[PDB]
């Protein structure tokens, strides 16, 4: 089966409040069990919508995770639905809860195959990771590793963003009760956003470094794409010039504070003698 | 009747909203509609959680859609997930009506009430949906016997009890001869908060990134170009003004706004430019080395 | 320092509340009569029993009695409800009519005459008897507790919440924490504000547990 009409996977906000709703409504397993459900958007794109997502009852154990149970009948059934609804929308891949992949979501991927005719594995998080995304898109991928590995399926990531559509956007800021301090449209927003980058990248640059030292001891297998891409970083090196801001910005402020205290010092006179007889006059009038 | 027909004023979650603005939206002028899943508490509390929707049609909102086949192949389905949920009521979307129940859409409400004693019926306007102003809004049926005894300030009774007006015309006509419309509140969660906040892990990298030389130096030109064009105009401005009132020194100093102002505007916006650039040349540099 | 015992019981506070209202009183007969002929049985209604019941407040005036008897009688529903209530708040203080005129009202005579109305009296009871309430409450759990329907139980859960009013104690909570645990439809708003007004101005350890406990549980709106 094919896993093609993917070169980039938007995920609506829709996706997630779903799964986090839809735990309390099976049976409250809220991650004791991780589910698998079915991810649903458009097709006959090169870009793939996921407009949505419904829950299928799945439990992996934690015994074992070579075991679990997952309701076909069910996606069968919910297929003919799915038109009485819209007709853009059909089954494009699955869902995993997380908080991570396995070896064993390969066989999960084979079931789910014949119904997609574009299967992908997007790891939508109950727990949203981060400020950061909080989904991950994956597709399943034949390749050999330069390590001494002979074909594997695993998982290569996909480039993941977040998108909305017109009708879904509108929704989202009435339901919202947060103004943000995060829009990004301006100075203000701007600022906060250069402080929260930098702790970013140390989030980020942490798990670089791990994952160099697994190889070297506490064996684990060489993604040699990662290595490659990795030494790429260090060789653009260069060193800083120039850049500052001139005299200007107060200029203009200055011209501000003249004209009033021009009409100021006019009013000054006038203004000051005639308070004494008002003063006077104001607390005989307030009492009737 | 008046002694137990009282308002449903209906919280609404964020699964249900989305999935009813953007079903009708993409149908248009074929409407959609369907049944609406939730639970049911108090006398009068409502929780709308979920919806999925029954056939679209053409001719829109009809009697020959509402089949109890696909509710009742649904609620099998319902069993299956372990999922519990009764019908709350049903939704339809009216592009090709205004907020007014058409007269199928009073059909089919009936039937759909036989089976849930407490029915809500919802207009949704997927027009509206993709300007910034979204307006929706819940009903309830009223019979005729309770409008002659009671009267329909009696639904208002022992809830919010707030009553819409949806403008003037057909709407608000059909609405007095009809139904007695009741209010929507926003069910939230702190955990369906912090989804809608979350943005990506590239915009950390972002803000950081070394805003080119020669971009800058566009804006720097545009910059200088412009204030010198007004240098001129404030020179000529600041021998009069010696009155308050910045306004009326606008229209001295000719047009809208202060020529000083005009000025500041512009150095504000490259220094904004220059505020990325200068902070991300240094911190880059020395961040990576 | 024996009328010290008294005053502090509440039996003679009663007396000196009741009086002062009753002889001093304005009550006019034509606010009545405006409300009656604009509006029959509605909403407006409903805001109108409780409210001019509270307008000619502490009287143990008949003429309401007699005049809104008809307004009594037209309503069905939550006005028929409200309209029982605010007798309590009309005969304030008022010790011996207070006990009396709402008896019949109570669980012990009527009951299927109408729940709104069987309700409404036990409600309108812990009104006039707050914060003088101590013989009173434990006729008020006996009522509760016997009945126990829907709409009487949250009248009943509400009213005796009233009357033992900063008690702090155990017996009167119990009997409204059962009510609190079943999560029956209409009484859960009732029992869980209850648990609130008895347990007021001192605090007990099983108190605090149980509110905070039920209010993460549930998702129903009346209890949280």
């Amino acid at each position: 089966m094919p896993e093609l009409a993917v070169q980039k996977v938007v995920v609506h906000p829709l996706v997630l409040l779903s799964v986090v709703d839809h735990f309390n409504r099976i049976g409250k397993v809220g991650n004791q069990k991780r589910v698998v459900g079915v991810l649903l958007g458009s097709w006959q794109k090169k870009v793939l919508d996921v407009s949505n997502s419904f829950a299928v009852p799945f439990d992996e154990d934690d015994k074992d995770d070579s075991v679990w149970f997952l309701d076909h009948d069910y996606l069968e059934n919910m297929y003919g639905m799915f038109k009485k609804v819209n007709a853009r929308e059909r089954i494009v891949g699955w869902y995993h809860t997380g908080p991570k992949l396995h070896k064993n979501d390969i066989a999960i991927n084979e079931l789910m195959k014949r119904y997609c005719p574009n299967s992908v594995l997007v790891i939508i998080d109950v727990k949203p990771k981060d400020l950061g995304l909080p989904t991950e898109a994956y597709i399943s991928v034949e390749e050999v590793h330069d390590d001494g590995t002979p074909t594997s399926k695993t998982f290569e990531h996909v480039t993941s963003e977040i998108g909305a559509e017109e009708a879904e956007e509108v929704g989202v800021e009435h339901l919202l009760r947060d103004i943000k301090d995060t829009t990004v449209g301006t100075l203000s927003q701007r600022i906060t956003n250069q402080v929260h980058g930098l702790k970013g990248l140390n989030s980020k640059l942490l798990d670089i470094r791990t994952y160099l030292e697994k190889v070297a001891s506490g064996k684990l297998p060489i993604n040699h794409h990662i290595i490659y891409q990795l030494q790429d970083v260090f060789n653009l090196l260069p060193d800083a010039s120039l850049q500052e801001f001139v005299k200007a910005f107060y200029l203009k402020t200055n011209d501000q504070m003249v004209v009033v205290y021009l009409a100021s010092l006019i009013r000054s006179v006038v203004a000051l003698h005639n308070l004494i007889n008002n003063k006077i006059a104001n607390r005989d009038a307030e009492k009737k | 009747a008046p002694a137990v027909d009282t308002a449903e004023q209906v919280y609404i979650s964020s699964l249900a909203l989305l999935k009813m603005l953007k079903h009708g939206r993409a149908g248009v002028p074929m409407e959609v509609m369907g049944l609406m899943l939730g639970e049911f508490v108090d006398d009068y509390t409502v929780r709308v959680i979920d919806v999925f929707a029954m056939p679209q049609s053409g001719t829109g909102v009809s009697v020959e859609a509402v089949d109890p086949v696909f509710q009742a192949k649904m609620l099998d389905m319902l069993k299956q997930t372990g999922r519990p949920e009764m019908v709350v009521g049903w939704y339809h979307s009216h592009p090709g009506f205004g907020c007014w129940l058409s007269g199928v859409d009073i059909n089919t409400q009936q039937s759909f009430e036989a089976l849930s004693e407490r029915a809500v019926a919802v207009v949704v306007d997927p027009i509206q949906s993709v300007k910034g102003k979204v307006v929706i809004d819940a009903f309830r049926l009223i019979n005729a016997n309770m409008m002659v005894l009671g009267h329909e300030p009696r639904q208002t009774t022992s809830n919010l009890g707030h009553l819409n007006k949806p403008s003037i015309q057909a709407l608000i006509h059909g609405l007095n001869r009809h139904y007695y419309s009741i209010t929507i509140n926003y069910r939230k969660n702190e955990l369906e908060q912090k989804m809608l906040l979350n943005l990506h892990k590239k915009s950390w990298m972002e803000g950081l990134t070394l805003q080119d030389y020669s971009e800058h130096c566009k804006h720097n030109e545009s910059v200088v170009k412009e204030m010198l064009e007004l240098a001129k105009n404030y020179n000529k401005a600041v021998e009069e003004e010696d009155k308050m009132t910045p306004e009326q020194l606008a229209i001295k100093n000719v047009g809208k706004q202060d020529p000083k102002r005009h000025l500041e505007e512009h150095v504000d916006v490259l220094m904004t430019s220059n505020i990325v650039q200068c902070l991300a040349a240094m911190l880059d540099t020395v961040v990576f080395k | 320092p024996l009328k010290m015992i008294k005053i502090l019981s509440g039996e003679m506070a009663i007396e000196l509340h009741l009086q002062f209202l009753i002889r001093n009183n304005n009550t006019d007969l034509m606010i009545l009569k405006n409300t009656k002929d604009a509006v029959r049985n509605s909403v407006c209604h409903t805001a109108t029993v409780i409210a001019n019941s509270f307008m000619h407040c502490g009287t143990t005036s008949d003429q309401f009695l007699r005049d809104n008897l008809e307004w009594l009688a037209r309503a069905t529903n939550w006005a028929k409800f409200t309209a029982t209530a605010s007798l309590g708040v009309i005969h304030k203080g008022h010790e011996k009519e207070a006990l009396q005129l709402m008896a019949t009202y109570l669980p012990k005579d009527t009951s299927p005459g109408s729940a709104y109305q069987e309700g409404g009296g036990l409600y309108a009871l812990g009104l006039i008897h707050a914060n003088h309430g101590g013989d009173i409450i434990d006729y008020l759990l006996n009522q509760l507790k016997n009945a126990s329907n829907d709409i009487v139980r949250h009248g009943g859960s509400l009213g005796l919440g009233l009357a033992a009013m900063g008690t702090a104690r155990q017996d009167v909570y119990d009997l409204l924490k059962t009510n609190l645990y079943q999560d029956d439809a209409v009484t859960g708003e009732a029992a869980g504000l209850a648990l609130g007004l008895v347990m007021l101005g001192s605090k007990n350890t099983q108190a605090i547990e149980d509110m905070v406990g039920y209010a993460q549980e549930t998702q129903h709106e009346k209890i949280l």
